[PDB]
RNA sequence: AAUUGAAGAGUUUGAUCAUGGCUCAGAUUGAACGCUGGCGGCAGGCCUAACACAUGCAAGUCGAACGGUAACAGGAAGAAGCUUGCUUCUUUGCUGACGAGUGGCGGACGGGUGAGUAAUGUCUGGGAAACUGCCUGAUGGAGGGGGAUAACUACUGGAAACGGUAGCUAAUACCGCAUAACGUCGCAAGACCAAAGAGGGGGACCUUCGGGCCUCUUGCCAUCGGAUGUGCCCAGAUGGGAUUAGCUAGUAGGUGGGGUAACGGCUCACCUAGGCGACGAUCCCUAGCUGGUCUGAGAGGAUGACCAGCCACACUGGAACUGAGACACGGUCCAGACUCCUACGGGAGGCAGCAGUGGGGAAUAUUGCACAAUGGGCGCAAGCCUGAUGCAGCCAUGCCGCGUG
RNA sequence: CCCGCAGAAGAAGCACCGGCUAACUCCGUGCCAGCAGCCGCGGUAAUACGGAGGGUGCAAGCGUUAAUCGGAAUUACUGGGCGUAAAGCGCACGCAGGCGGUUUGUUAAGUCAGAUGUGAAAUCCCCGGGCUCAACCUGGGAACUGCAUCUGAUACUGGCAA
């Protein structure tokens, strides 16, 4: 199935994860269709700990693409109830 | 089998056509073809094998068109002749691995390796 | 509406299918010098129209054979 | 026995023999609807085509003839049975 | 904001000026060797033998498909220390759960390697003739039967993969009948093709007392869509050698027949004699290709280590089966150029997965921890698996920072 | 990561010094031992060999080797030459190919302009943010100098006609 997943994609220690829709089968840092977003877990003052093209995300939603545990609590976080 | 005949081999590591050039055993030994040992030179030789052309050592027959005859009368006859090669000194199979079927004949003191390597006895 | 490449006929010694040859003007990559080039495609014909030496307007389309792929010249019902 | 490994090479042969079966008894209704139309006479080509039809019909809906083959088998000796005449 | 960018010198000569080669100062590395060596962070680490591999793991899951209980728990008609549950029966699937089995899905992903491959490959740009499990939208069905088998039971094959011989049983296993259209074939009339349940809770009624009945969840089938993956075509680009110039009969087109999911010489019969090539066909040698990387002021030259996309291979050479997807790393069947293994007759295996061993080399690491995270497989879920991955170990291998006041 | 404790405490090597190339004297050896990338040094006063002292570079590294590019404009498209330094076929006719005097009309193939799709992400560059900093990770842009399609111009080239 099409899934909206991250992609670890950071440094040692230090992930930064870029929230991603791919195939199923490709490698969690392969290919992929087109970046909806990113989140990082290490904390900061910043307001861009994590960005969603919400969207997009309906669109692929729209069109059957799965939702991860971890991309459905980045949308839990990020809404209008935040 | 007698000298001045050509001869298949059974073993992998003697090379195609094998010519028997000496019947040992005997003083005019003529015809000496069940489990004798005779001296061979290769007359025609892969590079695969370990020997090589014109190498004389010696062999054991294992298969002949003559064939053995049981003691109830029972005649065991192969198409085409076929040898095993040896070494001259220590009188053991080079090749690793036996091809073919053997006889129970072929059991008396240094063959026990040729009828294990054996696939049909 | 449709893409379409123009070229004349070398041989059509085949039957119902002729081969077209595409001059193409292109810039040679490293000396600058624009030089002409060729390129020969075997092109399907209908009721053997296209006789030797002929400019021909030709088609892409469905593989019709192994090596041939294109096909006929213009618009249908002889417009005038 | 517990590696999949093994069991798939029991269901695969398992499969292979119904597959058979089936596929075999497909292509004897379709060489007898080809044998009728050989023989020149419509009437027994009809029925076999007839016969023919649900079979191959059945095996496109089970899952080994994939409908375009049932198409074309049937598109060829339809064709063939009205070129007969 | 996003080309802010170009250095020469030594050496021919008695000396000069040209030409011209050689050499150096610079940057770079999957580097090696010698000398020396404190710490940390990030990255890198068999460039040869696609040589041969000991050992452990790298693909399983669902009891919410099913028969069932091989283990672990909860229930005891039988009499008990003459204490009444502090332990037990011909026992039972009754429940939770579950060895093995049938079945479903996954084993085609992920991981490795660069051997082949100079063009069924790659990069860029166009097309139609196609399929597409799992995910999604719309519409409509989901009625009723049958036969078998594994497990099992008894016998039994020198103890090969382990097979046979009888009997019994279940299913979301299998096969028919009805149904039949916006599906298939057909110019039309017409003909034809589908399925399967399970789980959870319940007013009244009837009842095996398990259900009919009412919901809910999920599952099934058909068709048309979407999305995604894949198959196919065309054009351009894609090393060297012309001391490799002529190669090609399924070769080149056509018409019929077959074949594929689909166009097609894909294949066959027949006809026509065509086709490619000096804009390099064919042959030989070499090579995975790209995004990129190093140098360079650029244009170029070199190169394809890591990382990511595409291709190809899985001891060698073939081949098909299952399946939506393979002609399949840890799947089958053959041959063998190899090692183990007898009941010497009767067979097993394939690290170019992760470690590691031998060898080769100038040289390249641990037979470590964890599924906590991110991904995948199964499942309704808990969860199980994951040598992907997250980490750690070793090595100054590279970059960077700090220290030795 | 922060705090606390003791004591400068536990922590410096490698190459070079004739010119290119920053850094020079002395002792030993005497075309020997030996150095060398090139020129070249050594045959009794050696800044070139081997030690010492001094100095110069780089520094947890430093030299040597291998391989690439640059310098090399020494394959020259950018960007070379051919009288004598390497180089004009001994000469001519000539097919393919390359290039073409002048005017007008037409076409827009090359050419130019604008737009659209794509040119994956990463990397490279710019503006920021996070690791105490840097390396490293990362937001957005720029770029990907390319291809295709649509529209427009007609000066040059190409086609046609006169």
């Amino acid at each position: 199935m099409v899934t909206i997943r991250l992609a670890r994609h950071g440094a040692k220690k230090r992930p930064f994860y870029q929230v991603v829709v791919a195939d199923s089968r490709n490698a969690r840092n392969g290919r992929f269709i087109e970046r909806v977003g990113f989140f990082n877990p290490i904390a900061s003052e910043k307001e861009e700990g994590t960005r969603l093209d919400l969207d997009r995300i309906a669109h692929w939603v729209g069109q059957g693409a799965t939702i991860s545990d971890r991309v459905a609590a980045l949308i839990k976080e990020v809404n209008k109830a935040a | 089998i007698q000298e001045q005949t050509m001869l298949n081999v059974a073993d992998n590591s003697g090379a195609r056509r094998v010519m028997c050039i000496k019947v040992l055993g005997g003083s005019h030994r003529r015809y000496a073809g069940v489990g004798d040992i005779i001296k061979i030179t290769i007359k025609e030789a892969i590079p695969r094998g370990k020997v090589k052309k014109g190498d004389v050592l010696k062999a054991v027959v294992v298969r002949t068109k003559k064939g053995v005859r049981r003691p109830d009368g029972s005649v065991i006859r192969f198409d085409g002749n076929a040898c095993v090669l040896l070494n001259n000194n220590s009188e053991q199979p080079i090749g690793t691995r036996i091809f073919g079927p053997v006889t129970r004949e072929l059991r008396s003191e240094k063959f026990m390796k040729i009828i294990s390597l054996a696939p049909e006895v | 509406k449709i893409r379409t490449l123009q070229g004349r006929v070398v041989s059509d010694k085949m039957e119902k299918s002729i081969v077209v040859a595409i001059e193409r003007f292109v810039k040679h990559p490293i000396y600058g010098k624009f030089i002409k080039r060729t390129t020969k495609l075997h092109v399907h014909d209908e009721n053997n129209e296209c006789g030797i030496g002929d400019v021909v307007e030709i088609r892409e389309c469905r593989p019709l054979s192994k090596t041939k792929s294109w096909t006929l010249v213009r618009v249908v019902e002889k417009a005038v | 026995n517990i590696k999949s490994a093994k069991k798939r090479a029991i269901q695969s042969e398992k499969a292979r023999k119904h597959n058979a079966s089936r596929r075999s008894m497909m292509r004897t209704f379709i060489k007898k609807v080809y044998a009728a139309i050989e023989a020149g006479d419509k009437a027994a080509a009809q029925k076999a085509f007839n016969e023919m039809q649900p079979i191959v019909d059945r095996q496109a809906a089970k899952g080994l003839i994939h409908k375009n083959k049932a198409a074309r088998h049937k598109a060829n000796l339809t064709a063939q049975i009205n070129k007969l005449a």
